[PDB]
């Protein structure tokens, strides 16, 4: 499958029970598509 | 000793050579090595 | 055996009566049993050990078909009269080498020998002393390694001084910073950047351009750079002149490490470095094809990766106590006693029930009393018994030092500054660095 | 290293030593609004085969609650206000504005705050808009004796 | 031309490419290549 | 549940403990510390006599 | 057969090879190669099935 | 940025949240310390997002009388009073 | 027992040229090269051919 | 199951006696771990331990395949997805 | 290889304390207690130069560029 | 909303409970009583004493040529970790090279330190004596040839008190015949919260002043089995012409909690070991760069700074 990482575990109580710390390296090299509105525009811009 | 002689019949006094002569004719077998260990198991369990 | 004790000593040495190795396979008559009748074996490639023989006092040797029937004391003070006609030496010697090298490795639940057996193995120690002419593929040292203050004698018997496995941490059993659970662990982080364990992997990788020598053609490639041209961006910043890398050049992924030019096409091919790692150069080798009157068709380049304690890269004492350097705590941030050590790392207390090795609390406590003092506590297996416990004498060596005689010791929070409530156990365990995190 | 709370060690029956595992991301928007309603993690509290739960809080947590919630327990404002404010952390939450504590237990001569005050007051603080109080009867496992 | 290091004998060699490798006084066959005078920085870390 | 079972005519032969884990669990056992293997054969003529 | 029989550790830091060397492995186009142990019945005494 | 509020500070600026960038607990605690010791203050407790980067969250709650940034800057004024009478007694023991 | 650091250092520094100082790892490897010096003399492939 | 495998000529371990009946030779180790086991006893618990390591995909392809939809429809019976009925309710 | 400078708990720099540590007990007739007079007052810097492996005297006698 | 009164600030009151004694203050170590501190304010000063003040340590080295067997990179963090001697506020910070980050190098900013060592076979040697101090020549790189190269104005900044290396004797490296060593390291300033080698203080610490007090009075071989507890010195033994021994301590200040009386079955009776909760005793050991007084009044200097940049911050906001 693509969009996809894989990686080892290390655990983490400070963050949640939901959610999963990635490094900025995942930040960087996980996208996804996004169609850019009114409202987002700022986001988007800031992003690119 | 009190549970190995108590299963094969002789009493805690008898002689050693023949609790040796019955415990030799004992484990050739296979059943009545169940036997024996069930009971001494029995015998340390309630110890333990 | 009367014949051997002559033939050992002064005695003239004649060709043997009866040789020590000769075993006396004695299969007694019963109902039901063994086939009876004298067994003499004299073959080679037989398995023989040593005993001695209680009614003399000197050595004999024993195979497995005697062992079935001799009665073998195990200890002198075990020995029953009229029957038992053989002592062993000392139990010890019913270990292995690798297995015996554990410190008190009879209080441990032997499921946590037999890991630490297989996992001692496999630790990132020192493969020896000639590195610079080894030509294996990987092979991994040690920079920082030291002998166990908690130790068997054994251990300077088998001359294992001369190759070290790891280091001395002040470990201290303590639920603190969090992030120590499901086995996992700390690192104190200064005692980390002053040098804790730190390997360093050398892969030494060959080319060998005689494969690229399909048939019909005699010898084309060579090592160097064609006549002419030389890009500068890559191949002349690495590459010496000659082909051959720079020694001590950092390289990184897509770097250039070798080049050579056919001699038809007159063009400089090239190999790059395939690790993803940043490793150096450290020596390459043009390794003379044969006995002579031929070219360097073959080099051989040892690339010295660095490892420093990342997180992820398995920690574990000498008991089964494997862990994963978790989040490497800052130095300010961790406990101290009155004296204030740093415990260099924080293991969990959770992971001690469920796994019995309370040989880890003796071997910290016995650690803790060696390096003050300043011996090497002994540590077989099976020499302290139930009369007197070697915590005790631990205990009696801590308190002539002057520190708690269960091991405990008074500590402050770094984070709150007051006083911890219950006292904390600190020590000195042997941690030799594992090295099963090389494919991450 | 990426980075998870102890609560899924238990279900992903990992054990944090050196098993890794595999981070996808769901392109579309479709699949990520149903990731985020109907698969996503705090909605699996229940396994599937029978209702025992299989989340919660694991070893060092559960032995420093029988130490906190244990009655010999005291505390002074400072350690009360401090200790409330590690375990709520709003900010990087939300959707609440000011933290709000008890009465404490015993005044004079020194106001202190008990353990089973702190436990109440976490449950006092995320009580949601208008639901009444939690009202609960259960044995725990330290037995009495 | 490069300067060599013979293995056994540690001789300085000064072989040039596409030559007979060996020891010139020896007759040993490994070679090392000898480290020369470059920069390097590494951070001491 | 055969040989891979450590039945003890071992004792000083061969490791009970040092034996890796998992699937060849029980099969390579390393011998002792002591334990020699007898390959220099002697004359032994005069055993019969 | 080999050139390093009786040699002492000195004459062994004079070659290029570790003082404590052990031996006991071919070297087969340089990786060590070795011949494990294996466990056979006995030697020539007669066993029942 | 050295100091900043929080998107979650009431309109009456009374129960606020600053975030001083670049502190961990050395500065962390002994504010808390200092703060506690102010009678008009209901609630005073620090925290960290997470220990990889330097982000002290605070908090600080107070009574109607005065607002929070003048209980801070009080606090911050007493803290260094602290500092200068340990400086004092000190630099005044030896000679 | 010591920590043999003077022997330690004076077995590092000046190697011996007198013989092993560890005689237990080569009566460890013992089997390997004591059946191979078996193979050369004591007369066994000349028995076999 | 029962307890250690006596060899062939009786007894539990070339330590003890023929036809050994005190309970020490019957596995039952007294010493505990906090002051240290001895090495008969030490045997038997290797050899209780090894056991356990010597004891510690095929029905996840076989109740899937057929019970692939086996989905609850709205009229509130489970059906197979080609239509028929296994369960009402 | 060659002593830790800077004991790993501590903070102290023990890199000189080898040379003059080994030249007590070599000729001095004092235990393993010599470094007392070294002035390593706690046991986490103590344990270094204690149990020390120093194995690069063992390591420098393969120069290749021995010129023998 | 419960106060208690009692918990308020007033700092002449404070001032007025703290009281300060320095036992014992040397070149090396300090250990001085802090009195009327909470826990936070103490911490405090440890914290940075360990890590928040600056010291010079060698960060950059470049190497023109290094064929020793201690390997590069080694031999660069080995050379990290030793100290210098040198003032480290006479100096400005290092500010890092973003890209574009080659030329950013001045004389305000680094210090520039120079090795080169190549041992040379030494031929007056009677024997083979493997010392190998006396074999060879050059053997052991050690410290103190880490000599110094000012950088312009340097030169005449430092005059009086030059700038060298504080420890002289440590080793760096071992060399034989044949192979060299030479390397020169620039040192910048640092804050101990990123390395270790920037931390000017050894060991520093505090301790609760521990109170150890009998409630009832014990006798005769008692009296000797308690006082053999403790380490020398605290424990006294009552010179009491009614009864024949008793035991009252000395001085707290030398005892270790240990807590060694209370495993007796029949000591834990007599004696309670407590700890007086507002009484600290400081213990600073440094390593070559400053006086220990210099280190704690520059860490209650760093605190106040860091408590000044915060509230100029907010006088922003
Ligand atoms: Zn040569
Ligand atoms: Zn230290």
């Amino acid at each position: 499958v693509n969009y996809a990482a894989r990686s080892v575990i290390s655990p983490d109580p400070n963050i949640e029970t939901n959610e999963i710390g990635v490094p900025p390296v995942f930040a960087t090299k996980l996208t996804y598509p996004e169609p850019v509105t009114l409202y987002n525009f700022n986001e988007m811009r800031n992003a690119v | 000793l009190e549970a190995a002689s108590e299963y094969v019949g002789l009493s805690t006094d008898s002689p050693i050579a023949l609790l040796n002569a019955n415990l030799e004719e004992v484990y050739r077998d296979d059943e009545k090595l169940q036997g024996l260990d069930a009971a001494m198991k029995g015998k340390m369990n309630g110890l333990t | 055996i009367e014949y051997a004790v002559k033939l050992r000593n002064g005695t003239a040495t004649e060709p043997a009566k009866v040789p020590l190795d000769l075993e006396i396979g004695y299969v007694p008559p019963s109902h039901n049993g063994q086939y009876p009748g004298l067994y003499l074996f004299s073959n080679p490639a037989r398995m023989v050990r040593p005993v001695k023989h209680i009614s003399t006092g000197e050595l004999d040797m024993l195979g497995p078909f005697e062992q079935v029937y001799m009665d073998i004391a195990c200890f002198p003070k075990e020995i029953v009269p009229k029957v038992s006609t053989h002592v062993e030496y000392s139990p010890t010697n019913v270990l292995s080498i690798v297995a015996n090298m554990t410190p008190f490795s009879d209080f441990n639940q032997s499921p946590r020998n037999m890991y630490q057996c297989q996992m001692g193995k496999q630790t990132m120690g020192t493969p020896g002393t000639a590195l610079r002419y080894r030509t294996d593929n990987k092979l991994y040292r040690l920079q920082t390694g030291q002998t166990p203050v908690v130790r068997p004698k054994l251990h300077n018997t088998y001359g294992l001084d001369h190759y070290p496995n790891g280091t001395n941490a002040v470990v201290a059993v303590i639920s603190y910073t969090g992030y120590d659970m499901e086995d996992a662990m700390i690192l104190n982080k200064s005692a980390h950047e002053r040098g804790f364990g730190y390997g360093t992997v050398y892969k030494g990788e060959s080319f060998d351009l005689s494969q690229k020598r399909r048939r019909g053609e005699p010898v084309v490639h060579h090592f160097g750079f064609a006549p002419g041209s030389t890009p500068r961006r890559e191949w002349l910043q690495k590459l010496d002149a000659d082909g051959l890398p720079f020694i001590g050049i950092k390289l990184e992924d897509g770097d250039p490490i070798v080049a050579y030019y056919d001699e038809s096409t007159g063009q400089n091919f090239i190999e790059t470095y395939h690790g993803t790692e940043p490793g150096f150069v450290d020596e390459v080798r043009l390794l003379g094809n044969d006995v002579g009157d031929s070219e360097c068709q073959q080099i051989h380049v040892k690339l010295r990766i660095t490892r420093s304690p990342i997180i992820g890269d398995k920690f574990s004492s000498r008991h089964g106590q494997k862990g994963i350097c978790s989040q490497k705590w800052p130095t300010v941030d961790m406990p101290f006693t009155e004296s204030g050590m740093q415990p260099d790392i924080i293991i969990n207390p959770h992971a001690f029930p469920s796994r019995m090795t309370i040989g880890m609390f003796i071997e910290s406590l016995a650690g803790k009393a060696g390096a003050c003092h300043g011996l090497a506590q002994d540590s077989t297996p099976f020499i302290y018994s139930e009369q007197q416990t070697a915590a005790d004498y631990f205990g009696e060596q801590l308190v002539k030092a002057g520190y708690n005689y269960h091991g405990n010791e008074p500590m402050y929070s770094g984070i709150t500054g007051q006083e911890m409530k219950a006292d904390i156990y600190i020590g000195v365990v042997y941690y030799q660095r594992l090295r099963h995190m090389v494919s991450d | 290293t990426i980075r998870m709370h102890y609560a899924n060690c238990n279900s992903y029956n990992a054990d944090f030593d050196g098993d890794e595992m595999n981070m996808h991301f769901p392109q579309s928007t479709n699949a990520r609004s149903e990731a985020q309603f109907i698969a996503n993690t705090d909605s699996q509290y229940l396994v599937p085969t029978s209702g025992d739960p299989l989340r919660g809080l694991i070893q060092d947590h559960v032995v420093m609650g029988v130490w906190l919630t244990c009655k010999d327990t005291f505390y002074t404002r400072d350690e009360y206000q401090q200790l409330l404010f590690q375990a709520l952390k709003p900010d990087e939450t939300g959707m609440y504005g000011r933290i709000k504590t008890l009465p404490p237990a015993i005044q004079r001569p020194g106001i202190y705050w008990t353990g089973k005050q702190i436990i109440s007051s976490v449950l006092l603080n995320l009580k949601p808009s208008d639901r009444p109080g939690l009202n609960l009867k259960s044995k725990a496992k330290v037995p009495g004796k | 031309t490069m300067i060599y290091l013979c293995a056994d004998c540690g001789a300085r060699n000064t072989i040039q490419a596409k030559e007979v490798i060996r020891c010139r006084e020896c007759g040993h066959r490994v070679m090392y290549k000898m480290r020369t005078k470059r920069m390097v920085q590494f951070e001491a870390r | 549940t055969t040989v891979r079972k450590l039945l003890p005519e071992a004792w000083g032969f061969m490791c009970p403990v040092h034996t890796p884990d998992g699937s060849p669990c029980g099969l390579l056992n390393h011998l002792a510390r002591k334990c020699e293997i007898v390959t220099h054969p002697s004359d032994v003529s005069q055993i019969p006599s | 057969r080999c050139h390093l029989e009786g040699l002492s550790p000195a004459e062994l830091i004079a070659h290029k090879e570790e003082s404590e060397e052990m031996g006991g492995y071919f070297i087969v186009n340089g990786i060590e190669k070795l011949i494990r142990m294996l466990i056979l019945p006995k030697r020539n005494h007669p066993t029942a099935i | 940025e050295k100091i900043i509020i929080l998107p979650g500070h009431s309109a009456d600026l009374t129960s606020v949240t600053f975030q001083i960038q670049k502190e961990d607990h050395t500065l962390g605690n002994s504010l808390r310390y200092v703060i506690m010791k102010n009678p008009e203050v209901e609630f005073c407790g620090y925290s960290i997002p997470h220990p990889s980067e330097a982000k002290m969250n605070f908090r600080i709650q107070t009574a109607p009388s005065t607002t929070a940034v003048d209980v801070l800057r009080k606090g911050l004024d007493d803290l260094i009073d602290l500092c200068d009478a340990v400086t004092e007694k000190f630099t005044e023991q030896l000679p | 027992m010591s920590f043999q650091t003077l022997e330690r250092e004076r077995t590092f520094k000046n190697p011996p040229k007198d013989g092993t100082s560890f005689p237990d790892l080569q009566k460890a490897v013992k089997p390997h090269v004591d059946s191979f010096n078996a193979l050369t003399n004591a007369g066994l492939l000349n028995y076999a051919v | 199951g029962r307890r250690v495998p006596l060899m062939v000529s009786g007894k539990s371990l070339p330590s003890f006696v023929p036809y050994e009946t005190s309970a020490k030779s019957g596995g039952f180790i007294a010493s505990r771990f906090l002051t240290g086991i001895a090495p008969q006893e030490y045997y038997f618990h290797c050899m209780a331990g090894r056991e356990g390591l010597i004891d510690t995909g095929y029905l996840q392809r076989c109740l899937m395949k057929h019970l692939e939809g086996l989905c609850v429809q709205y009229d509130h019976t489970v059906r197979d997805s080609d239509g028929s009925i296994v369960q009402f309710h | 290889m060659i002593i830790p400078i800077r004991c790993f708990s501590c903070g102290k720099v023990i890199g000189d304390k080898w040379d003059t540590y080994l030249t007590l007990l070599q000729e001095d007739n004092t235990e393993g207690e010599a470094l007392d007079k070294l002035g390593l007052q706690r046991y986490c810097c103590r344990r270094m130069i204690l149990t020390h492996v120093d194995l690069i005297e063992k390591l420098l006698c393969y120069n290749p560029l021995s010129k023998q | 909303y419960y106060f208690d009164e009692d918990n308020i600030w007033d700092l002449d009151k404070f001032k007025k409970n703290l009281k300060v004694s320095i036992t014992s203050l040397d070149q090396e170590t300090m250990v001085f009583e802090i009195s009327g501190i909470d826990a936070s304010i103490a911490n405090a000063f440890r914290r940075i004493l360990i890590a928040e003040i600056p010291t010079l340590a060698f960060e950059f080295v470049y190497i023109i040529n290094n064929t020793s067997i201690i390997q590069d990179e080694v031999l660069s963090h080995r050379i990290g970790l030793v100290p210098i001697s040198a003032d480290p506020d006479m100096f400005k910070w290092f500010q890092h090279p973003l890209p574009g980050q080659e030329a950013t190098h001045t004389d305000y900013d680094t210090v520039v330190f120079s090795l080169n060592k190549k041992c040379e076979f030494n031929k007056n040697a009677a024997t083979d004596e493997k010392d190998p101090k006396r074999l060879y020549v050059n053997s052991e790189v050690y410290s103190g040839d880490l000599i110094w190269k000012p950088q312009g104005r340097q030169e005449e900044r430092f005059a009086d008190n030059p700038i060298r290396v504080v420890n002289p004797d440590i080793v760096v490296a071992k060399l034989r015949p044949g192979q060299e060593i030479d390397l020169e390291a620039h040192a910048i300033l640092g804050i101990g919260q990123d390395h270790a080698k920037f931390s000017p203080v050894a060991t520093a610490s505090y301790r609760l002043l521990p109170t150890i007090h009998i409630l009832s009075p014990i006798e005769g071989e008692d009296a000797v089995k308690f006082q053999k507890c403790f380490p020398k010195g605290v424990i006294e033994l009552e010179e009491g012409p009614d009864g024949k021994k008793q035991a009252r301590v000395a001085d707290v200040r030398k005892d270790t909690v240990s807590r060694e009386c209370l495993r007796h079955p029949e000591f834990a009776d007599k004696v309670q070991l407590g700890r007086v909760r507002d009484h600290y005793l400081f213990s600073v050991e440094s390593t070559g760069i400053m006086k220990p007084d210099v280190l704690f009044i520059k860490s209650i200097a760093v605190l106040k700074s860091k408590c000044l940049a915060v509230k100029s911050s907010l006088q922003n906001i």
